[PDB]
RNA sequence: AAAGAGAGUUUGAUCCUGGCUCAGGACGAACGCUGGCGGCGUGCCUAAUACAUGCAAGUCGAACGAACGGAAGUUAGUGGCGGACGGGUGAGUAACACGUGGGCAACCUGCCUGUAAGUUGGGGAUAACUCCGGGAAACCGGGGCUAAUACCGAAUGAUAGAGUGUGGCGCAUGCCACGCUCUUGAAAGAUGGUUUCGGCUAUCGCUUACAGAUGGGCCCGCGGUGCAUUAGCUAGUUGGUAGGGUAAUGGCCUACCAAGGCAACGAUGCAUAGCCGACCUGAGAGGGUGAUCGGCCACACUGGGACUGAGACACGGCCCAGACUCCUACGGGAGGCAGCAGUAGGGAAUCUUCCGCAAUGGACGAAAGUCUGACGGAGCAACGCCGCGUGUAUGAAGAAGGUUUUCGGAUCGUAAAGUACUGUUGUUAGAGAAGAACAAGGAUAAGAGUAACUGCUUGUCCCUUGACGGUAUCUAACCAGAAAGCCACGGCUAACUACGUGCCAGCAGCCGCGGUAAUACGUAGGUGGCAAGCGUUGUCCGGAUUUAUUGGGCGUAAAGCGCGCGCAGGCGGUCUUUUAAGUCUGAUGUGAAAGCCCCCGGCUUAACCGGGGAGGGUCAUUGGAAACUG
């Protein structure tokens, strides 16, 4: 089951995270699929770059974000746009 | 074994092994009756096969064959029927 | 744009040829002397040797029969999913293993997403439990009882099979779409709302079918190693006919038939080796390597085999055989660190039997939650890279004391000592981060679906969680106080004087120094290179144009076969027309990420870490040009 998750890079006690769409079966810093953005979070406000639309892409194919993607796209504002074109 | 998963795993395994063994030997039977009975041509041969059709395609419900096998053979014995 | 340093040594002296040696850079390094700190990384290269002791794979009571509780509320076994992922190693392997590019009209795919049909009716058991029996123990038998989403029939349902009709087609074998006849193939319930109880309904599930995504299987062109003092190799071998088997084509297997197939464009054999992105060096072309990080492969004490499953011939699964260790009441049993630590051994040589699931990602669950030696952190080692501390300023024709002196002086030396100043580091005491997003739970709002809810999807508020760790980081004060070594000084090569020894002790990379005035041996004074280092050894590239494509040669220095006839191969006079294999050029796809390079930004700077780009192919499809080779 393909789904989008962070990938841990960086130095230590510095992370920074590269968002990756791959599946749950490969390592954490492994194989993957594609790339879609990153995600600073010791920036206090932080900072998040998406594709905004490979991702819809991808989520009409079975892709599932874990728990802390959701709480960034839904703060960026694209499960909206999942929900209206799931429906119309 | 040594995990308390896999003793549970070598005999659950042998009770899967047993089920299928006995229905697998029951499918090749019904074979072997009907490529005997089709030399023979005998009436037999005609409604030999249904049974065995029968027997084929029950295992992929029942998962211990794969669809292809099972519909290459159906296909393989109505050569035979003559 | 980029763009290349030489020196010593054959001779009485010279010019050439020619080897040897040196000056540079890099290690997963080791050894010797010495040793303050912080940040980022690295750490069994040998025995794929043998392994004490702990922990690394479980989860679900919302699928089915128990103990605490006056019968409320929480905890074994059957059953499902997962153990095929994550983690280790480099033995074997010279081949479709890998890199790069294609084909599959010759293939499979649990979980995930969308859509369409339904989830109807029965049956027989068996664990657990309870007795009996056997054995030291592992554990094995017999009798009786019970349940399930466990198991087995039944109704209905195939683009599954057979026989056809049509069309549209393609690459030969053949493909796509629709229609007709006949025969086979399915299922499970659980938790809640409503009603009434009939029933309906929300969520998670269950069966069949088709799509997408994901992960794999098979085939093919090209590419990357030594030996000819290794010339033949092969018999299911090569092709065909029929059948078997597989998810799928195929000598994959079998019967018959024929005798073929490969090789001097190097078969076969021996030796060595995991492959690549990349790394070191180099002006470049190349040469050497494949540790750490990422992709693929093979292996799991040594051989062989299969079961279960969507997926294995399976690291912490099973069976047999072998070697080894252990327990036996002698009948028999139990094991596998090339998982994280750790032990012995080998070696010139490599670390803790530590803390947490707080972050990320995994398995199970509807969810809290459980598991996770993956992973986050901590510990040891100057192993490497980067940063700066061992004090600053002024101060004598010049303190004492070393060391030398043709004895007047010179040098250590503005360095002492003195005065003035600072606290990076130190010691003490106070403040104290980010990494945290969450999930779940509570109110709402809007939607699809509803006879209506419950419930589902999205939005906003409330609440909640830190191993590191009182860590990083600030400000308050006192102290020049605790913090400098290593190698060379004849030339190459920067830096010279005394004393001791007397071909002795000794030095050495080469030339070569030492035989009672040694800038070369040993010690001092002084100096020169670096500095928390500095030297030696081992290995690789350079200099080496010393295998010369870039970039050498064969009269006398090494080097023209004693000469001819000639198969294969290499090369080939002049012009016209055509073709488009070589050649040049445009577009599309791809050559992952990380790394070198270019442009920006964050850590007080750097190392280091982010964002974008570039480069990298005798690559595939397709369109052009016609001078040159064909
Ligand atoms: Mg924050
Ligand atoms: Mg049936
Ligand atoms: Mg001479
Ligand atoms: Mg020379
Ligand atoms: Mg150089
Ligand atoms: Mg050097
Ligand atoms: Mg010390
Ligand atoms: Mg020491
Ligand atoms: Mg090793
Ligand atoms: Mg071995
Ligand atoms: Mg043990
Ligand atoms: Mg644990
Ligand atoms: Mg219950
Ligand atoms: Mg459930
Ligand atoms: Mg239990
Ligand atoms: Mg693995
Ligand atoms: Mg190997
Ligand atoms: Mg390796
Ligand atoms: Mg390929
Ligand atoms: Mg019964
Ligand atoms: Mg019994
Ligand atoms: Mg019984
Ligand atoms: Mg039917
Ligand atoms: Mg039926
Ligand atoms: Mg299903
Ligand atoms: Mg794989
Ligand atoms: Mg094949
Ligand atoms: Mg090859
Ligand atoms: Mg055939
Ligand atoms: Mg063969
Ligand atoms: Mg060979
Ligand atoms: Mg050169
Ligand atoms: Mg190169
Ligand atoms: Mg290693
Ligand atoms: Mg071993
Ligand atoms: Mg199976
Ligand atoms: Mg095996
Ligand atoms: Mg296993
Ligand atoms: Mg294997
Ligand atoms: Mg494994
Ligand atoms: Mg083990
Ligand atoms: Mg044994
Ligand atoms: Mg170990
Ligand atoms: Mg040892
Ligand atoms: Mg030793
Ligand atoms: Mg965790
Ligand atoms: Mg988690
Ligand atoms: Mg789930
Ligand atoms: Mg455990
Ligand atoms: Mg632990
Ligand atoms: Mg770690
Ligand atoms: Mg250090
Ligand atoms: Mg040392
Ligand atoms: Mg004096
Ligand atoms: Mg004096
Ligand atoms: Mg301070
Ligand atoms: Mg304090
Ligand atoms: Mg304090
Ligand atoms: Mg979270
Ligand atoms: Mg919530
Ligand atoms: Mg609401
Ligand atoms: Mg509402
Ligand atoms: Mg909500
Ligand atoms: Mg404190
Ligand atoms: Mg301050
Ligand atoms: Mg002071
Ligand atoms: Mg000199
Ligand atoms: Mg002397
Ligand atoms: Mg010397
Ligand atoms: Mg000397
Ligand atoms: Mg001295
Ligand atoms: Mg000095
Ligand atoms: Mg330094
Ligand atoms: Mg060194
Ligand atoms: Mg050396
Ligand atoms: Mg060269
Ligand atoms: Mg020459
Ligand atoms: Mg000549
Ligand atoms: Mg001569
Ligand atoms: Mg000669
Ligand atoms: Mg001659
Ligand atoms: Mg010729
Ligand atoms: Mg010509
Ligand atoms: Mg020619
Ligand atoms: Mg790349
Ligand atoms: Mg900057
Ligand atoms: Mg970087
Ligand atoms: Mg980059
Ligand atoms: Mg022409
Ligand atoms: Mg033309």
């Amino acid at each position: 089951a393909v789904k989008i998750r962070l990938k841990r890079m960086g130095s230590k006690k510095k992370p920074f995270y590269r968002i990756v769409v791959a599946d749950s079966r490969f390592p954490r810093d492994g194989r993957s699929i594609e790339t879609i953005g990153t995600y600073n979070p010791l920036l206090d406000p932080v900072e998040v770059k998406i594709d905004e639309e490979a991702t819809l892409k991808w989520m009409h194919n079975g892709a599932k974000p874990s728990d802390t993607v959701r709480n960034l796209l839904s703060r960026e504002g694209i499960m909206e746009k999942f929900h209206n074109q799931k429906l119309g | 074994p040594n995990i308390k998963s896999a003793i549970k795993r070598v005999k659950t395994a042998e009770t899967r092994n047993s089920r299928n063994a006995s229905q697998r030997s029951a499918m090749r039977t019904a074979i072997k009756k009907f490529d005997e009975a089709a030399a023979n041509n005998a009436d037999n041969a005609k409604d030999l096969y249904v049974e065995a059709s029968k027997k084929l395609d029950s295992a992929v419900s029942k998962g211990l064959i794969h669809k292809n096998n099972a519909a290459r053979n159906k296909s393989r014995l109505a050569a035979k029927l003559a």
